[PDB]
């Protein structure tokens, strides 16, 4: 690999300055070098791991979201002929954003996930699996969309169970699980009613917890509550 | 809907 | 090159899509692929160009700007030492940046300059060597940053004298070019009082041809005439 | 200051 000759904690530094300055594509390849040290991760470079890799293919899914609306519009009656580039370049996006899932879900299984033991890691990690076999579902068609699905299905609900025995409610690692889990029923699994029910008992167990943190700590877990109080308030 | 960011 | 096999008018159309999508270097391979199949630019093709390649030296010169500063802090007195990884991923983006700005200047000399004969075409590419000069400039500091520097102060130059005898006071090609001459004089060149007299200049000889303009022209070069103005405050 | 956009 190209960052195989580069110190651990050089890939680290390198990927906190790549993030000062936007650049999430080197961010991404430090810490996918970094990884593959085969060390784990602590709290910090799992989370330097993750701002990488959503930033890259949160601008690929944007992009894919755009050229997919265009495409399908030129399938409307009446749309006058246009050739085939709409479809090749939104398979070309396509295909960038299916080979970027594949590599952090490559990561995960080799060997992030069976060497991470503490709840906190674990969860982080299968919560990303859930994340990533998501995005592949947003864009699957075909022979195997059902397992993609059943495939983020599965981590979401392996670290569903973790979080609901070894963290507590206001935990932020198990608050975003539960609100991304949530948007995959309501998106993905076509199961709005039980998007909105885990939604919302989400935010009813974490406002009984509040009183048990700090100033600092109550911050973090209100700001994750929000965006599950903005999702119940869109889909009801 | 919002994921986390 | 990797867009030898794909028609003119399909790199063009997806360059369009790339556009839309915020693609910015999809865009730019895209409009490379169709300067390189040797035919001359329209208007319009000029302008995705443009577009393509202005946003990807964009981001990079964005990045190379944090980056420098973070390394100018790094060698002041009381900084503690932090390694070789700040100036090797500075020199990173900076030797990207680079070979974007070699990219254009590439197009520009084989072939599209010696075969633009009239002034808006080749004001246009003559402003583009100016400009990506320039973004070299801006990142230089050895034996050539003299070189550097005329070579984008004779670009610019003889842009600006086509401009004058050919183009009315008020098109918006000539409008950004003498822009983009007086942030080279104020930038680059050490010239500050050459960057507000001719700023001044322009924005006066503009304002005086507006009265011969449709509704939407004057809006064109107003736009414009704004960012002149906004510089002169900035400045004086 | 500013250029072209
Ligand atoms: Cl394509
Ligand atoms: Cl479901
Ligand atoms: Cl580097
Ligand atoms: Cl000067
Ligand atoms: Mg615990
Ligand atoms: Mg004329
Ligand atoms: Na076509
Ligand atoms: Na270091």
């Amino acid at each position: 690999g190209a960052m195989g000759s580069m110190e651990r904690a050089s890939l680290i530094q390198k990927a906190k300055l790549a993030e000062q300055a936007e650049r999430y594509e080197d961010m991404a390849a430090f810490m996918k070098g970094a990884v593959e040290k085969g060390e784990e991760l602590s709290c910090e470079e799992r989370n330097l791991l993750s701002v990488a890799y959503k930033n890259v293919v949160g601008g690929q899914r944007a992009a894919w979201r755009v050229l997919s609306s265009i495409e399908q519009k030129s399938n409307e009656e009446g749309s006058e002929e246009k050739g085939p580039e709409v479809r090749e370049y939104r398979e070309k996006v396509e295909t960038e954003l299916q080979g970027v899932c594949d590599t952090v879900l490559g990561l995960l299984d080799s060997h992030l996930i069976k060497e991470a033991g503490d709840a906190e890691s674990r969860v982080f990690y299968l919560k990303m699996k859930g994340d990533y076999y998501r995005y592949l579902a947003e864009v699957a068609t075909g022979d195997d969309k059902k397992r993609i699905i059943d495939s983020a299905r599965s981590a979401y609900q392996e670290a569903m169970d973790i979080s609901k025995k070894e963290m507590p409610p206001t935990n932020p690692i198990r608050l975003g699980l539960a609100l991304n889990f949530s948007v995959f029923h309501y998106e993905i699994a076509n199961s709005p009613e039980e998007a909105i029910s885990l939604a919302k008992t989400t935010f009813d167990e974490a406002m009984a917890d509040l009183h048990t943190l700090s100033e600092d700590s109550y911050k973090d877990s209100t700001l994750i509550m929000q965006l599950l109080r903005d999702n119940l308030t869109l889909w009801t | 809907a919002h994921s986390s960011p």
